[PDB]
């Protein structure tokens, strides 16, 4: 069994600027966790795993890192394109866990 | 009665305690087959014992026995010469 | 991964079941994935339901759907199916099907997921 | 104790008080006894068959016997299961003491429940068989077969007469035991009695077809599809 | 010497271990008289053999004594047969 | 070791190495050993004699011998007596072994002395009877009787052969034990012997006519008057 | 083969266990010299048996050995009464 | 196992399975094993020599031996050698078991080396000679001499069939063992295998012809001048 | 409680002997109560000097007096004795007798006590 | 073995006034102890016995409480009649053992 | 002590040996002292080389002189006999033969000492 | 194995005055030291041993005494026949050890 949070609930991002989701588990788990980029209506799409891998076709402006209990997911030059809710998924034990996701706004 | 016979024994047929096979090399085994019910006879054999076993341990101090076989030779000696021999008679087994 | 395709959605009378159902491509995924499926409710995220190893034909499932609901799938399709049994209104929400990687107990995580549809009651 | 005679490949059984003039025994050689397996007759030998067929009572000594031969074991048990408060349910095996060395598969059973006092005898008092020698209760982490003995006089003739799968169990005797077959220390599956030792093994080996361990903490417990 | 005998010995005439009477009721018992000087009798043997006893025991590496009475019983047939066994003499106790 | 037979319910010894044509022996099962009770002769059983009647020697390693059948003890002791520095004067019983199962008075000793090294030897070599077995020396905390085995020859013939008194020591041997009778853990009557096992009962019976067992420190030690 | 033999053995010819020369005067000893060649064809004996004697323990359970004189000497009468005997024949070593 | 048989005073040696219709055997009092001493045969006898005819193996449990009557010891050794990280070489022995109580001079030799895991048994398979009993292993702080086992039938006939040098090894086996016997705890001379038990005692004799022990850490070796 | 009844006093020659006795009443007493006695030397409280329990015909005394007083009791007549011996100065005193609920070895006390009586020498 | 003290040797009570009587004990013996009256050339009689329990035939003005080895006996009201030596009396081990006594003047 | 005796001073190439002798009196010396030597190279104290008690015929040395210095006696003359083997510049010293009292491994000294005699090399 | 050092390296003791040599070891052995007296070109003869006691011969001007580690060695009324480098040994251990010598001059 996981657990974790959810934060900001919204993150102000005007296009162009680099916007920041902050993942907070409760356990030292962040080379197992998962982000999700989800547009309104839209399943999920994989954007990282683990810590900082990539997942197939996502650009680089999708980084970030971590230790422990913390990662930091970033989007450079977030995009009209990019404007999706975006997910801290952790996947170490089970039950697996989630936030319920950051809402990006202009 | 499963008929087919996988067993093993003591390979003591027929050696130094550092130059030899640990103490593993010691089981020799084979196949035998149910040939006129003597695999099912035996079992229940076997089975039937269990009762006589068990009381014959109950009854006794030994804690790991060993005297069973030698026990039953030692019988087996008396009931042919029970401290006693008739040359005459028909119960002494001789020829 | 998959395409995955998942079924319409529907409304019952509350006490009614539904059976909801992804015929998913992909038949090397028997091996390679587990099936997975979520209930988002309303407001919620994607709370976890249970997972399907075909090759197996193992399953597992959270302590929340114990004698609800039905986790199995059609082997030689690929087709998740469940059994949303008693279906009440607390069970609204949007069912969606999903490919893991074999899960066994160790860390895991889907690349793909699907639209998924709406089951509810009334 | 009677002593079967084989004659002529017969099995018969002679009187153990009777003057039987037709047996002729010249050496100690002769005579040998037989360790057999329940399975023989067979009894189921899952898991929960064999917990069922177990007890405890106190005040009791323990006995033990030796044997010569045996019989081959498809299936055998290693128990090693903890008391609830931490304590052992089973006795250290006394020195000289092995399991037994001629078996498939092994049934390896650990966990733990509330064990009452006393040794763990069997049900209809069989005998535990270990290495060339077999007693009326089980030893700690000692494999073992169940089985029986038979007393043999033999004629002068030359007859001569693997895996584990690791259980946990999980309250142990009260009126179920919630076993699990590990597959790995994060990895199980609940167990059901319909799985046969081969069955168990086949189910393993699909699990890790495509797959290895790993590493911590997932702690998930699968169960079968019925189908 | 009292007359009177309360004796108890091993109740192993004619089960399972934890289906059974523990190991207490094991036991059965009964009363002697001393009859033609039985008792008084037996003790006097019992006292004498206690230095046969100790000789024997100093004499060995045994360390629970099981040996005697199948010791004896050796013995016992070697005497009528300790080897040899002469047909038509005296001394093989021969009918 | 000579054996005993019992011919027309008479006595009779045989001589080990006669040819005794009379005597037959169709089976082991008519060869019994008889642990007897040191009551038969009219020998004191109280307990300073039997303390008067024990010993110690170092040097000497214990011996045990199996026996089948014996005599009813009316008397028979449990002694645990500590040394004077805190150590046990006795060693632990062997597994296997088990107290005399067959008396109906039994002293129990316990207190204190300075006991000696070597082990507790009885003083005219007589063996400490214990279940179905005995033995040359005193084990800490077991039931005995002291006794002697004969060893029997039967023809076929269908023959087959509580309270605690509380006492605590006080030098052990040294010239003489200042033995007490516990009544309860602070009332105690000095020990003399002319108190038989009857007597003592007699005389708790009496106390606790018009009376029970209550809580602290009184610690008083009474006698009895001679009269 | 040292042809000298100063041999010991234990002093059973013919006692209280606190009342005695502790365990330490229970030997007993003396010489022999190789008359006729005992001493040596003796320990050419003893040093064939040291196989012999490490196949037999292999073999067995028991961990401190006593069986082998009275199993040989149940043996030894089962080769003179084999469960039985001719009287009239040239194998029971009848007089 | 043969059994010899002494006739006329000459030994010959029945075959195990024949008729010998000219052995009478009226008590098992006739049956006899005998414990000899790896000394008839002129074998060296001293520490080197010892050590090399010993080894290691695990997984081989050993076995013990009972015996009436034995040789003499010129010679016998008692081992009590730690392993280099501190524990013990050899096992404890058992209850019951004494060493070798008719020996001239024995060699005690402790010290310390790499000791492998197992049981220290013997190379040719001789036994280890204690009291009254032989075993396959050397056991710590027992004397013990070497031996072999001959098992004899005899006739009626009336026939009945000390220093310490001390020595401290170093790495025990490992090519060699720089083995240093012991004067005093202070003063040492490097062994060396041409020293008899007799040169060894009339050099120690020397050594305190015109001297004494004293007090402490001079920690010298000596050699002796190879003339 | 019982009458208590104590005996006259007297005046002996040191090394002389007294027989204190007190015949108090009460039969039952033999089994309820034990007969005690004490030494009341002037100046000094009721020293204890022993007990006795007729029921069993078990008596106790203080180490003061061993070799020196004798305590016992007719039983049938519930009479309590003392054999004052080898009586000197120093055991000027008033004895008494009392009923003190049996003792074994736990607390106890009397709720009676008699008059006594003074024993003294020369 | 047992031991108990005198207090005050002496104390001065008018008649009407309350008498006190301090008994202290080497031993956590409250509860085993027993009071008694002694009037001049007279038989103690019992009064309280155990702790607060009083005798046969006494009077309630007798009354006392303790803990542990403290006890304090008092009289209420003492009369002409009660101008007695009062006894602390310890029960608890053997031998017994008592204060010397409290006598009362006016 | 006894009267130590010395032979003569000498100069041999580099790699040569010297054997170094001190025919000292003193009989009774071979079971009461050692017999003592040292190598007391120039600006250094007397470095010990070894010792022998010829009673048992038994010797010891320095490691410095592990397999160059032989040490030895002729017991019936008592006198003293160095072999300093492979004789170098780092030898020269004046050697010198003393009687210690008999050594065993405990604490010793000297009473008496001889002059010595040089060794060197080229 | 013992240890010993040279001190001073040299004295300067008019005749007349009294000498000191200071003898320091690393064991505590001043039971176990032996002193010498070494005249230019002559054999060392023993003066003292063990700790104070006096060899042979030796004049009651030389003594001296200890305990543990150190040893002071003096001679009283030091003459010119005693202008010798006076050596403290060390026997206590195997190898045996020594100072290097103390010289006298005037
Ligand atoms: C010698 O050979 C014979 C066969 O020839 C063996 O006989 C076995 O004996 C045991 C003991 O009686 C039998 O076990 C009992 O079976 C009862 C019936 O079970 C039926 O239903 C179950 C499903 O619930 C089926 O699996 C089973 O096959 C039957 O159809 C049970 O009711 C018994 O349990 C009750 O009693 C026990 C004991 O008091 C309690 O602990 C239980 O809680 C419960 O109240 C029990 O299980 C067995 O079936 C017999 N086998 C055969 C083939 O007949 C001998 O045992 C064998 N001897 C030796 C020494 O091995
Ligand atoms: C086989 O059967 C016989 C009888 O037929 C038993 O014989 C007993 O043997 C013992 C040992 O000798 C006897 O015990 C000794 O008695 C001596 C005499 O005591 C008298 O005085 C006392 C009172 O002081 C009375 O109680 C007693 O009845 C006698 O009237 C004592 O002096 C002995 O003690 C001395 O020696 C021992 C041993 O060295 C020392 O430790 C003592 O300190 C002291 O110096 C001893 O007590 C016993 O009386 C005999 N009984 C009978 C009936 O004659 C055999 O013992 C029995 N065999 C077996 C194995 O049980
Ligand atoms: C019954 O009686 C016979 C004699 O009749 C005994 O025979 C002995 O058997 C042993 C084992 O083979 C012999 O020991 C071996 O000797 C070889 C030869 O050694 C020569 O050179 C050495 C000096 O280096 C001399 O001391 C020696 O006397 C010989 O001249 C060695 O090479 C052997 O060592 C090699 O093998 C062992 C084992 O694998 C390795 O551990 C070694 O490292 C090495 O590779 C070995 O030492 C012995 O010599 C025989 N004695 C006689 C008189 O012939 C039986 O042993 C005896 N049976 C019993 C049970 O006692
Ligand atoms: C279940 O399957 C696993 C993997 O196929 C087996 O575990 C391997 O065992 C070997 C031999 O001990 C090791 O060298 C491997 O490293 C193990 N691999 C893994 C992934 O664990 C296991 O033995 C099988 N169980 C049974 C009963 O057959
Ligand atoms: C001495 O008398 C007492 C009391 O009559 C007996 O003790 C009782 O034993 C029973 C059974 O164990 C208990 O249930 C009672 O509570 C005990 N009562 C008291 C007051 O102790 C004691 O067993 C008697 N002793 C003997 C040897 O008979
Ligand atoms: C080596 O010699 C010494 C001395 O001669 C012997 O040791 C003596 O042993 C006796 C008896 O144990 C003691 O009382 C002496 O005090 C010891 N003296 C000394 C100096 O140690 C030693 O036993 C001899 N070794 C051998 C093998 O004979
Ligand atoms: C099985 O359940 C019943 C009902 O609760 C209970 O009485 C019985 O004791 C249980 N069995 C065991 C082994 O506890
Ligand atoms: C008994 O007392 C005497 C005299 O004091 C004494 O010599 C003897 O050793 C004492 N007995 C014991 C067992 O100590
Ligand atoms: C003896 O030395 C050789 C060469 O170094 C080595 O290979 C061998 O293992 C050594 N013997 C032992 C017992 O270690």
């Amino acid at each position: 069994e996981i657990v974790m949070t959810q934060s900001p609930a919204i993150m102000s991002v005007s296009p162009g600027k680099r916007a920041t989701l902050s993942c907070r588990a409760s356990q030292s788990v962040s080379s197992n966790l998962a982000w999700y980029q989800r547009k309104p209506g839209q399943a999920p799409r994989l954007l990282i795993y683990g810590s900082s891998t990539r997942a197939t076709g996502i650009p680089a402006r999708f980084s970030g890192s971590g230790s422990g209990t913390e990662f930091t997911l970033t989007i450079s030059s977030l995009q009209s394109e990019d404007f999706a809710v975006y997910y801290c998924l952790q996947y170490y034990n089970w039950p697996r866990t989630f936030g319920q996701g950051t809402k990006v706004e202009i | 009665c499963n008929p087919n016979l996988h067993y093993w024994t003591t390979q003591d047929e027929g050696w130094i305690p550092y130059f030899g096979p640990a103490a593993e090399g010691i089981y020799t085994e084979g196949i035998m087959h149910n040939q006129n019910g003597l695999i099912c006879g035996l079992r229940q054999l076997a089975n039937e014992t269990t009762q006589a076993l068990q009381l014959f341990l109950r009854a006794t101090t030994e804690l790991r026995t060993f005297s069973i076989l030698n026990r039953k030779a030692i019988d087996f000696l008396l009931q042919r010469w029970g401290g006693t021999c008739h040359i005459l008679g028909p119960d002494c087994c001789i020829e | 991964q998959v395409q995955l395709v998942q079924s319409g959605a529907e409304v019952k009378k509350p006490g009614s079941s539904v059976k909801v159902s992804c015929r998913a491509s992909g038949d090397s995924f028997s091996r390679k994935y587990g099936i997975s499926w979520v209930r988002q409710a309303p407001g919620q995220g994607f709370e976890w339901m249970g997972t399907i190893m075909p090759i197996v034909g193992l399953t597992t499932s959270a302590q929340k759907f114990q004698g609800r609901v039905t986790i199995t799938a059609d082997k030689s399709t690929s087709t998740a199916h469940m059994e949303l049994n008693s279906l009440t209104s607390e069970d609204t929400a949007i069912y969606y099907c999903a490919r893991d990687e074999i899960i066994g107990a160790r860390p895991h995580w889907f690349d793909s997921w699907g639209q998924g549809t709406l089951v509810t009651v009334s | 104790i009677p002593l079967g005679v084989v004659h002529n490949n017969t099995l018969q059984v002679s009187d153990i008080d009777k003057l039987v003039c037709r047996d002729k025994l010249s050496s100690t050689s002769q005579l040998k006894s037989v360790g057999l397996n329940l399975e023989g007759n067979g009894v189921a030998t899952d898991v929960p068959t064999a917990t069922k067929r177990w007890g405890f009572r106190a005040g009791v000594p323990p006995k033990v016997v030796n044997y010569e031969a045996g019989e081959w074991a498809e299936n055998c048990y290693n128990l090693d299961i903890k008391k609830a408060d931490g304590s052992e349910c089973l006795p250290e095996a006394p020195e000289g003491v092995r399991g037994f060395p001629r078996c498939r598969y092994v049934h390896k059973v650990s966990g733990t429940g509330p064990c009452p006092e006393g040794y763990a005898f069997h049900k209809e008092g069989a005998f535990f068989l270990y290495d060339r020698l077999a007693s009326t209760i089980i030893y700690r982490s000692t494999t073992f077969s169940e089985g029986v003995v038979a007393f043999l006089i033999l004629p002068e003739t030359k007859k001569d007469f693997t895996v584990t799968l690791n259980y946990v169990a999980d309250n142990f005797g009260t009126n179920m035991t919630n076993f699990l077959f590990q597959v790995d220390h994060l990895t199980y599956v609940q167990l059901e009695p319909r799985f046969t030792p081969q069955f168990l093994v086949q189910l393993n080996e699909t699990i890790y077809t495509n797959g290895r361990r790993s590493n911590t903490t997932g702690t998930l417990i699968w169960k079968v599809n019925p189908t």
